[PDB]
Protein backbone atom coordinates (compact mmCIF):
# COMPACT_ATOMS: atom_id res chain seq x y z
CA UNK A 1 0.00 0.00 0.00
CA UNK A 2 2.05 3.27 -1.11
CA UNK A 3 1.64 2.19 -4.54
CA UNK A 4 -1.57 2.16 -4.05
CA UNK A 5 -2.99 2.90 -1.30
CA UNK A 6 -4.30 6.72 -0.68
CA UNK A 7 -4.93 6.88 2.77
CA UNK A 8 -5.16 10.38 4.25
CA UNK A 9 -2.91 11.76 7.26
CA UNK A 10 -3.98 14.77 9.86
CA UNK A 11 -1.71 16.87 12.19
CA UNK A 12 -0.81 15.96 15.47
CA UNK A 13 -3.49 17.55 17.56
CA UNK A 14 -2.55 18.39 21.44
CA UNK A 15 -5.24 17.82 23.59
CA UNK A 16 -3.60 18.12 26.66
CA UNK A 17 -5.22 19.85 29.59
CA UNK A 18 -1.68 21.06 31.42
CA UNK A 19 -0.23 22.66 28.06
CA UNK A 20 -3.52 23.80 26.84
CA UNK A 21 -3.86 25.59 30.67
CA UNK A 22 -0.14 27.19 30.31
CA UNK A 23 -0.82 28.15 26.51
CA UNK A 24 -4.29 30.11 27.47
CA UNK A 25 -2.13 31.68 30.53
CA UNK A 26 1.21 32.83 28.95
CA UNK A 27 -1.50 34.14 26.20
CA UNK A 28 -3.45 35.98 28.54
CA UNK A 29 -0.22 37.13 30.35
CA UNK A 30 1.13 38.30 27.39
CA UNK A 31 -1.47 40.71 26.12
CA UNK A 32 -2.40 41.97 29.33
CA UNK A 33 1.27 43.53 29.75
CA UNK A 34 1.89 44.19 25.94
CA UNK A 35 -1.80 46.11 26.53
CA UNK A 36 -0.94 47.83 29.90
CA UNK A 37 2.86 48.66 28.45
CA UNK A 38 0.87 50.40 25.47
CA UNK A 39 -1.04 52.52 27.61
CA UNK A 40 1.22 53.49 29.66
CA UNK A 41 4.06 54.41 27.10
CA UNK A 42 1.07 56.55 25.41
CA UNK A 43 -0.64 58.65 28.32
CA UNK A 44 1.00 60.56 31.27
CA UNK A 45 2.96 57.83 33.30
CA UNK A 46 4.16 57.43 37.34
CA UNK A 47 7.09 55.58 38.08
CA UNK A 48 8.13 53.77 41.85
CA UNK A 49 11.34 54.67 40.65
CA UNK A 50 13.22 57.52 40.08
CA UNK A 51 12.87 58.34 36.26
CA UNK A 52 11.40 54.86 35.44
CA UNK B 1 -0.59 37.85 50.04
CA UNK B 2 1.90 38.55 47.90
CA UNK B 3 2.72 41.52 50.21
CA UNK B 4 2.73 39.18 53.09
CA UNK B 5 5.63 37.63 51.73
CA UNK B 6 7.91 40.76 51.96
CA UNK B 7 11.04 40.65 54.27
CA UNK B 8 13.12 43.71 54.87
CA UNK B 9 15.74 44.20 52.46
CA UNK B 10 19.57 43.59 53.52
CA UNK B 11 20.65 47.47 52.51
CA UNK B 12 24.70 47.58 52.46
CA UNK B 13 26.23 51.18 53.85
CA UNK B 14 22.52 52.94 53.78
CA UNK B 15 22.34 52.18 49.57
CA UNK B 16 20.29 53.94 47.57
CA UNK B 17 17.43 51.58 46.01
CA UNK B 18 17.49 51.52 42.96
CA UNK B 19 16.37 49.20 40.05
CA UNK B 20 19.78 47.19 39.10
CA UNK B 21 20.16 46.51 43.19
CA UNK B 22 16.19 45.12 43.30
CA UNK B 23 15.81 41.60 45.19
CA UNK B 24 15.18 39.03 42.79
CA UNK B 25 12.03 37.85 44.89
CA UNK B 26 10.60 41.32 44.73
CA UNK B 27 11.50 41.92 41.23
CA UNK B 28 8.24 39.54 39.89
CA UNK B 29 6.17 40.86 43.18
CA UNK B 30 6.82 44.17 41.61
CA UNK B 31 5.92 43.19 38.78
CA UNK B 32 2.56 41.62 38.97
CA UNK B 33 1.64 44.55 41.30
CA UNK B 34 2.55 46.80 38.27
CA UNK B 35 0.58 44.87 35.65
CA UNK B 36 -2.53 44.45 38.02
CA UNK B 37 -2.71 48.11 38.74
CA UNK B 38 -2.49 49.10 35.15
CA UNK B 39 -4.94 46.46 34.23
CA UNK B 40 -7.48 48.07 36.68
CA UNK B 41 -6.59 51.44 35.46
CA UNK B 42 -8.04 49.69 32.18
CA UNK B 43 -10.45 46.70 33.46
CA UNK B 44 -12.03 48.14 36.64
CA UNK B 45 -12.88 46.22 39.67
CA UNK B 46 -16.06 46.41 42.05
CA UNK B 47 -14.82 48.94 44.30
CA UNK B 48 -10.56 49.65 43.49
CA UNK B 49 -10.43 46.28 45.66
CA UNK B 50 -7.48 45.92 43.71
CA UNK B 51 -5.96 49.52 43.97
CA UNK B 52 -6.30 49.46 47.16
CA UNK B 53 -4.65 46.14 48.12
CA UNK B 54 -1.84 47.80 45.22
CA UNK B 55 -1.57 50.30 47.19
CA UNK B 56 -1.24 48.34 50.51
CA UNK B 57 1.55 46.57 48.87
CA UNK B 58 3.25 49.14 47.72
CA UNK B 59 3.31 50.60 50.98
CA UNK B 60 4.62 47.50 52.34
CA UNK B 61 7.59 47.35 49.84
CA UNK B 62 8.41 50.84 50.70
CA UNK B 63 8.29 50.14 54.65
CA UNK B 64 10.85 47.68 53.86
CA UNK B 65 13.94 48.80 51.83
CA UNK B 66 12.84 47.69 48.64
CA UNK B 67 10.93 50.46 46.90
CA UNK B 68 12.42 54.45 47.47
CA UNK B 69 10.07 55.87 50.38
CA UNK B 70 8.36 58.21 48.10
CA UNK B 71 4.76 59.48 49.02
CA UNK B 72 3.89 61.37 45.82
CA UNK B 73 1.88 57.67 44.22
CA UNK B 74 -0.01 57.97 47.17
CA UNK B 75 -0.52 61.73 47.45
CA UNK B 76 -1.77 61.68 43.62
CA UNK B 77 -4.30 58.98 44.44
CA UNK B 78 -5.54 60.62 47.40
CA UNK B 79 -6.60 63.48 45.38
CA UNK B 80 -10.73 64.66 45.42
CA UNK B 81 -11.98 62.67 41.81
CA UNK B 82 -11.05 59.41 43.07
CA UNK B 83 -13.31 56.42 44.87
CA UNK B 84 -13.60 56.91 48.20
CA UNK B 85 -11.77 53.54 48.94
CA UNK B 86 -8.67 54.56 46.77
CA UNK B 87 -8.63 57.71 49.15
CA UNK B 88 -8.47 56.41 52.14
CA UNK B 89 -6.26 53.37 51.42
CA UNK B 90 -3.85 56.37 49.41
CA UNK B 91 -4.14 58.94 53.00
CA UNK B 92 -3.74 55.57 55.02
CA UNK B 93 0.12 55.23 52.93
CA UNK B 94 0.79 59.21 53.90
CA UNK B 95 0.23 58.30 57.38
CA UNK B 96 2.61 55.45 57.56
CA UNK B 97 4.88 57.27 55.66
CA UNK B 98 4.94 60.71 57.41
CA UNK B 99 5.38 58.39 60.50
CA UNK B 100 8.44 56.56 59.59
CA UNK B 101 10.36 59.43 57.88
CA UNK B 102 9.07 62.55 60.38
CA UNK B 103 7.95 64.06 57.27
CA UNK B 104 6.76 67.93 58.73
CA UNK B 105 5.55 68.82 54.91
CA UNK B 106 3.08 65.74 54.58
CA UNK B 107 2.03 66.02 58.57
CA UNK B 108 1.65 70.24 56.77
CA UNK B 109 -0.34 68.58 53.69
CA UNK B 110 -2.46 66.16 56.08
CA UNK B 111 -3.60 68.68 58.38
CA UNK B 112 -4.48 71.12 55.65
CA UNK B 113 -6.68 68.13 54.14
CA UNK B 114 -8.26 68.00 57.25
CA UNK B 115 -9.40 71.70 57.58
CA UNK B 116 -10.42 71.91 53.63
CA UNK B 117 -11.55 68.44 51.81
CA UNK B 118 -14.88 68.27 50.42
CA UNK B 119 -15.83 64.90 52.02
CA UNK B 120 -16.45 64.96 55.40
CA UNK B 121 -15.95 61.28 56.05
CA UNK B 122 -12.31 61.53 54.45
CA UNK B 123 -11.64 64.29 57.01
CA UNK B 124 -12.70 62.37 60.19
CA UNK B 125 -11.16 58.97 58.27
CA UNK B 126 -7.84 61.14 57.90
CA UNK B 127 -8.21 62.63 62.17
CA UNK B 128 -8.84 58.68 62.93
CA UNK B 129 -5.80 57.38 60.88
CA UNK B 130 -3.61 60.15 62.44
CA UNK B 131 -4.84 59.34 65.89
CA UNK B 132 -4.59 55.55 65.62
CA UNK B 133 -0.73 55.64 63.67
CA UNK B 134 0.07 58.68 65.46
CA UNK B 135 3.15 60.92 63.98
CA UNK B 136 4.56 60.69 67.74
CA UNK B 137 3.31 60.72 70.85
CA UNK B 138 3.96 62.08 73.99
CA UNK B 139 6.79 60.44 75.47
CA UNK B 140 8.75 60.81 72.06
CA UNK B 141 11.26 63.57 71.59
CA UNK B 142 10.44 64.41 67.69
CA UNK B 143 11.09 67.09 65.51
CA UNK B 144 7.98 67.44 65.15
CA UNK B 145 6.96 68.87 68.25
CA UNK B 146 7.17 72.83 68.09
CA UNK B 147 4.81 75.87 69.51
CA UNK B 148 4.14 75.89 65.85
CA UNK B 149 2.00 72.52 66.16
CA UNK B 150 0.84 72.87 68.86
CA UNK B 151 -0.68 76.71 67.90
CA UNK B 152 -1.99 74.23 64.84
CA UNK B 153 -3.78 71.23 67.01
CA UNK B 154 -4.93 74.08 69.31
CA UNK B 155 -6.14 76.17 66.61
CA UNK B 156 -8.26 73.49 65.16
CA UNK B 157 -9.62 71.93 68.48
CA UNK B 158 -11.09 75.44 69.29
CA UNK B 159 -12.03 77.02 65.34
CA UNK B 160 -11.90 75.19 62.54
CA UNK B 161 -13.94 72.28 63.26
CA UNK B 162 -16.40 74.58 64.63
CA UNK B 163 -19.06 72.94 62.12
CA UNK B 164 -18.70 68.78 61.79
CA UNK B 165 -19.28 68.13 65.61
CA UNK B 166 -17.10 64.95 64.78
CA UNK B 167 -14.11 66.38 63.69
CA UNK B 168 -13.74 68.72 67.27
CA UNK B 169 -14.03 65.38 68.91
CA UNK B 170 -11.10 63.95 66.34
CA UNK B 171 -9.04 66.63 66.86
CA UNK B 172 -9.27 66.50 70.98
CA UNK B 173 -8.52 63.06 70.42
CA UNK B 174 -5.39 63.76 68.34
CA UNK B 175 -4.72 66.23 70.95
CA UNK B 176 -4.82 63.51 73.76
CA UNK B 177 -2.80 61.25 71.25
CA UNK B 178 -0.21 63.41 70.27
CA UNK B 179 0.32 65.91 74.08
CA UNK B 180 -1.48 64.62 76.51
CA UNK B 181 -4.32 65.60 79.51
CA UNK B 182 -0.83 68.41 80.87
CA UNK B 183 0.08 71.05 79.15
CA UNK B 184 1.97 70.51 76.25
CA UNK B 185 5.94 69.61 77.23
CA UNK B 186 7.35 70.44 73.79
CA UNK B 187 6.69 74.56 74.96
CA UNK B 188 8.19 77.65 76.63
Amino acid sequence: PHTYIKTPTYREPVSDYQVLREKAASQRRDVERALTRFMAKTGETQSLFKDD
Amino acid sequence: ALANSVTPAVSVNNEVRTLDNLNPDVRLILEEITRFLNMEKLLPSYRHTITVSCLRAIRVLQKNGHVPSDPALFKSYAEYGHFVDIRIAALEAVVDYTKVDRSYEELQWLLNMIQNDPVPYVRHKILNMLTKNPPFTKNMESPLCNEALVDQLWKLMNSGTSHDWRLRCGAVDLYFTLFGLSRPSCLP
